[PDB]
């Protein structure tokens, strides 16, 4: 349904008035937790 | 009297069995159905050995086939001689090994080791007076060399008086099937050392020369190297089997030969071997079987024997000879090249004889011989092992299933006082 009589009249534009903005560069919520270990120093040298 | 029981452990160890008992089902003439059409009273006599009477006089193998991955156990069972094996006598699983040695030993060994000690079991206690085992394993995969020496470990406990065999397939230097193949190798010889009184070591390559200088074969196909495997299986039991002059049961052949409990690392070789070319200039006496067998290309093992010092030897011969020419030419052997055999060893040789040759021939012989050039195999392998392990290669895989890293060390310096032993016991 739409709107009542007489209330879609037009309204007044101001300059900006629908632009996006950047939050920040913020840190995230969730690094999601990497599962897999990483890749050995290449001095652990275990053989002996 | 004297029962073997024979294992098949692994694709190649379920594919050379295959061979084995394609040799011997033809030695003692049994039809593919089982029945037995052959000719003498001698095949009947010892027939025992391998096989058990059954109903209207069909004789089965007392063979033992385990390995993963089913897709092997069809084509046994659909290759000729495969209608004779016992259905029960098949112990798979639908799983993979992954060429992988920690899951073959600790997780789908695991499981499946008793369901093949229940069979074992009940073809141990089949035997009137069981001789000892036999294994066919290939030290690369993870079923042969996981399942395999898992398997060991528990025959050890319930039969030690016994005595096993491995026919054991070592990886090769030159040519490597797989990436992962040093470690499958070492954390398995780490237990052959400590369960296993025989083991000969051999390997595709020398099996790919032989198949090419002496046979001079076009295509050596797989199922071509096994009838070289499979002729020296069978080659080692004649006595068993058949009369001779001088038999050599299996466990007087084991002490006439390791001095001590861990050089149990052999070389084989079988002879004779000509092409269907040299078959016209050939002789069929017993001094050209002597200088082939003592030759270094029949060595079934890619190791030199002329870099080390022979420890003691063997010679099987089969063929209605002399027994003396037998001797004077082993005497010959120790007195011309008198570097390559110790000193603290006065006569390093033993010498058997059976009237029974091979079916299609007249003579034949066969080669064992405790060399010490076998560390520069277990020298090789311990290079690339200490290699990729120095930065955990390939790791990540052996560890999720439960190993840690010191079962690496152990089985590395458990090689390394083993490749000393030889070296020590080798004053040049
Ligand atoms: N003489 C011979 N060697 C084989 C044969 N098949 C595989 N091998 C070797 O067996 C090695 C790997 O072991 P394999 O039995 O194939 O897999 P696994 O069941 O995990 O042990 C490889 O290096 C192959 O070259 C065969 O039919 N005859």
């Amino acid at each position: 349904m739409g709107r009542p009589d007489g209330a879609n009249g037009p309204a007044f534009l101001h300059a900006h008035e629908k632009e996006p903005k950047l939050p920040s560069p913020g840190p995230p919520s969730n690094p999601k937790q990497k599962i897999r270990p990483p890749v050995p120093a290449k001095e652990e040298k275990p053989t002996m | 009297m004297r029962e073997i029981v024979h294992i098949q452990g692994g694709q190649c160890g379920n594919q050379i069995g295959a061979k084995f008992w394609e040799v011997v089902s033809d030695e003692h003439g049994i039809d593919p159905t089982g029945t037995y059409h052959g000719d003498s009273d001698l095949q009947l006599e010892r027939i025992n050995v391998y096989f058990n009477e059954a109903t209207g006089g069909r004789y089965v193998p007392r063979a033992i086939l385990m390995d993963l991955e089913p897709g092997t156990m069809d084509s046994v069972r659909s290759g000729p001689y495969g209608q004779i094996f016992r259905p029960d006598n098949f112990v798979f699983g639908q799983t993979g090994a992954g060429n992988n040695w920690a899951k073959g030993h600790y997780t789908e060994g695991a499981e499946l080791i008793d369901s093949v000690l229940d069979v074992v079991r009940k073809e141990a206690e089949s035997c009137d007076c069981l001789q000892g085992f036999q294994v066919c394993h290939s030290l690369g995969g993870g079923t042969g060399s996981g399942m395999g020496t898992l398997l060991i470990s528990k025959i050890r406990e319930e039969y030690p008086d016994r005595m096993m065999l491995t026919f054991s397939v070592v990886p090769s230097p030159k040519v490597s099937d797989t990436v992962v193949e040093p470690y499958n190798a070492t954390l398995s010889v780490h237990q052959l050392v400590e369960n296993a009184d025989e083991c000969m070591v051999l390997d595709n390559e020398a099996l790919y020369d032989i198949c090419f200088r002496t046979l001079k074969l076009t295509t050596p196909t797989f199922g071509d190297l096994n009838h070289l495997i499979s002729a020296v299986m069978s080659g080692i039991t004649c006595c068993l089997r058949f009369p001779g002059q001088l038999n050599a049961d299996l466990r007087k052949l084991a002490v006439n030969l390791i001095p001590f409990p861990r050089l149990h690392f052999f070389m084989v070789g079988f002879t004779p071997l000509t092409s269907r070319g040299s078959q016209q200039y050939r002789a069929l006496t017993v001094p050209e079987l002597t200088q082939q067998m003592w030759d270094a290309k029949n060595m079934m093992c890619a190791a030199d024997p002329r870099h080390g010092r022979y420890l003691t030897a063997s010679a099987l011969f089969r063929g209605r000879m002399s027994t003396k020419e037998v001797d004077e030419q082993m005497l010959n052997v120790q007195n011309k090249n008198s570097s390559y055999f110790v000193e603290w060893i006065p006569n390093n040789v033993k010498s058997s004889v059976c009237d029974i040759p091979p079916k299609g021939l007249k003579m034949s012989a066969t080669f064992i011989g405790n060399s010490t050039a076998i560390q520069e195999m277990f020298k090789r392998v311990s290079e690339q092992f200490t290699a990729m392990f120095r930065r955990k290669a390939f790791l990540h895989w052996y560890t999720g299933e439960g190993m840690d890293e010191m079962e690496f060390t152990e089985a590395e310096s458990n090689m390394n006082d083993l490749v000393s032993e030889y070296q020590q016991y080798q004053d040049a």
